[PDB]
């Protein structure tokens, strides 16, 4: 046993936003993070704007109150939550960094699909071009490399189709 | 987690601590306040030494338990082998994260091993 959500259909929120995108743009870099892992596995996921949810998403700096502060600009980028209640699932992406949907350095999207993967249950990759490698790193198109595709149904399964 | 790995140069400036050490052993770790440590035997210091604040130990160095919240896991072999730790000094332990400059002393380029003997403080 090692921490993954009981259920299949999970919840997320986007607590506040980012000003450094508008908020279509956010909410794009979210949905198209987590199609990346319900893609592949029987997992599904629904965005509430109200009340709590299983994956909370926000854009925080410095002590945010979660025992890991953030580094202000530079260094840590983002961090999230292996499975669980409360605090677990949630992903805290660092606001002193400049988040993007392009090639201009920290891009939201790549970023954000390598936080979920935590959400969901997934550790670190050496493999250069995994998603799941902890070192930013961009390439245009963000898709899953096969570790992080056999880590994920490793836990969840394989996708219904 | 997600790191921009840092280059030594910019890394020296924002560590308070940038040692040379070995590590010990097996990490130990608190299951109610999610932090682990390692066992370290301290060798040489490049900054240090200077002390401000504080401090100390150093025996051990600090870092969250779980990988995804930037947790720093030891990835050696063997266990005699030498390591550069640049981290950070709260309260009065080591920090270190994913994030922190930790790299096998002989695997740094000449240039490298030159820089933290006396060579990045000049780049602060
Ligand atoms: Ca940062
Ligand atoms: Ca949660
Ligand atoms: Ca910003
Ligand atoms: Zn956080
Ligand atoms: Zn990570």
């Amino acid at each position: 046993g090692n921490p993954r959500w009981e259920q299949t259909h999970l919840t997320y929120r986007i607590e506040n936003y980012t000003p450094d995108l508008p908020r279509a743009d956010v909410d794009h870099a979210i949905e198209k993070a987590f199609q990346l892992w319900s893609n592949v596995t029987p997992l599904t996921f629904t965005k509430v704007s109200e009340g709590q949810a299983d994956i909370m998403i926000s854009f925080v700096r410095g002590d945010h109150r979660d025992n890991s502060p953030f580094d202000g600009p530079g260094g840590n980028l983002a961090h999230a939550f292996q499975p669980g209640p409360g605090i677990g699932g949630d992903a805290h992406f660092d606001e002193d960094e400049r988040w993007t949907n392009n090639f201009r350095e920290y891009n939201l999207h790549r970023v954000a699909a390598h936080e979920l993967g935590h959400s969901l249950g997934l550790s670190h990759s050496t493999d250069i071009g995994a998603l799941m490698y902890p070192s930013y790193t961009f390439s245009g198109d963000v898709q899953l490399a096969q570790d992080d595709i056999d880590g994920i149904q490793a836990i969840y399964g394989r996708s219904q189709n | 987690c997600t790191c921009v790995p840092p280059h030594p140069q910019t890394a020296f400036c924002n560590s308070d601590l940038v040692i040379r050490a070995k590590f010990v052993g097996t990490p130990e770790v608190n299951q109610t306040t999610l932090y682990q440590r390692y066992e370290i035997k301290m060798t040489k210091m490049y900054k240090g030494f200077q002390a401000l604040g504080d401090a100390a130990d150093i025996r051990f160095v600090y870092t969250p338990a779980m990988e995804s919240v930037c947790g720093y896991f030891h990835r050696s072999h063997n266990r005699s082998e030498e390591f550069l730790i640049a981290g950070k000094l709260q309260d009065g332990l080591l920090h270190i994260t994913t994030c922190s400059f930790v790299a096998p002393w002989n695997s740094l380029s000449l240039a490298q091993r030159r820089g933290f003997t006396k060579t990045y403080t000049v780049g602060c």
